[PDB]
């Protein structure tokens, strides 16, 4: 199942970065396209946004470049396909993102002052999952200079580089079916909660394992009756086993992050 | 034989690329190459 790996690995999404309009600027700024991996983070792949954009103005206003989507301000530490499959999905291509210098919206949002504040929310997640799965065991046993090879291969976007170590995260003992519980995340635009996220384990009592749609009638069961269950930016059979799900269809940081979202409009 | 939930994933996944990636990525390319003349 290694083209799945590629093919979840490798996903861009077409994206516009147009500057706010009460941003004064020397001269016209034309807009920005650009290629977004679904599996990367925004602060971590705009570098050439934040210079392009950062011509134009004066360095009186100049300051911490943030995000936005139709008034939302993007969570950085959130994985772009994420945003973009909870958000901008019903909308007609490019991903139309809006570009901020001022006004920086502290209640909603993370300074990202350096990529070290992305490595460091990134291995955060790392270690909540293999806490999950193994109790940490794969993840402690690893040398220092395995965590930075999982990052790095993030970065350069390597995908041998990458799975190369995080394949050690997700193989379980021999006598056990699965992980001890599956590192996931579901996300819906109405509900008040950032996420869900509870202990749900890949095996029943009498051993059979639980799929997709096991885990939303658990922890989500008002999603199924006229919503959209998208992993990914696809739309999985609720019959898929979720062992398998958390292995191939992660994100780099082993996490499943489930989008609930209505059907379009149209 | 791959079951059906699999083969499912890999065709939902190609056509995820077909309609997202690959309709925008020569267009992208040869926008950017554009832009990078004005500025010079």
């Amino acid at each position: 199942d290694k083209d799945v790996l590629r093919d979840v690995w490798f996903g861009r999404i077409p994206t516009c970065f147009t500057l706010y309009q009460d941003e004064i600027t020397e001269r016209e700024a034309e807009p920005y396209y650009l290629l977004l991996p679904r599996v990367s983070y925004l602060t971590l792949v705009t570098d050439k946004v934040k210079k392009h954009f950062q011509k134009v103005m004066r360095q009186e206003d100049i300051s911490e470049i943030w995000f936005e989507y139709e008034g939302t301000p993007l969570k950085w530490h959130y994985p772009i396909g994420l945003l973009f499959d909870l958000l901008a999905s019903s909308s007609a291509l490019p991903w139309n993102i809006t570009v901020h210098f001022k006004s920086f919206p502290e209640k909603d949002l993370l300074h990202c002052p350096s990529k070290d504040a992305i490595e460091a929310h990134f291995m955060s997640c790392m270690k909540e999952a293999d806490a999950l799965k193994h109790k940490s065991q794969v993840i402690n046993e690893m040398q220092k200079k395995d965590h930075k090879q999982l990052w790095m291969g993030l970065q350069n976007d390597r995908f041998d580089q990458f799975w190369a170590i995080n394949r050690k995260l997700m193989e379980y003992p021999a006598e056990e079916n699965g992980f001890r519980y599956i590192p996931f995340r579901i996300y819906q635009t109405t509900t008040e909660r950032p996420f869900i996220q509870k202990l749900f384990r890949p095996v029943a009592a009498d051993g059979q394992l639980h799929t997709l749609g096991d885990l939303l009638k658990e922890v989500c069961p008002s999603a199924i009756d006229k919503n959209q269950v998208m992993i990914h930016g696809i739309e999985p059979m609720l019959e898929t086993p979720l062992q398998w799900l958390s292995e191939h269809l992660s994100y780099p940081d082993n996490f499943l992050h489930i989008s609930i979202i209505p059907q379009p409009t149209d | 034989g791959r079951p059906r939930w699999k083969r499912h994933i890999s065709e939902q996944l190609r056509r995820r690329d077909r309609l997202q990636r690959q309709a925008f990525e020569e267009i992208i390319l040869q926008y950017n190459k554009l832009l990078e003349k004005s500025d010079l």
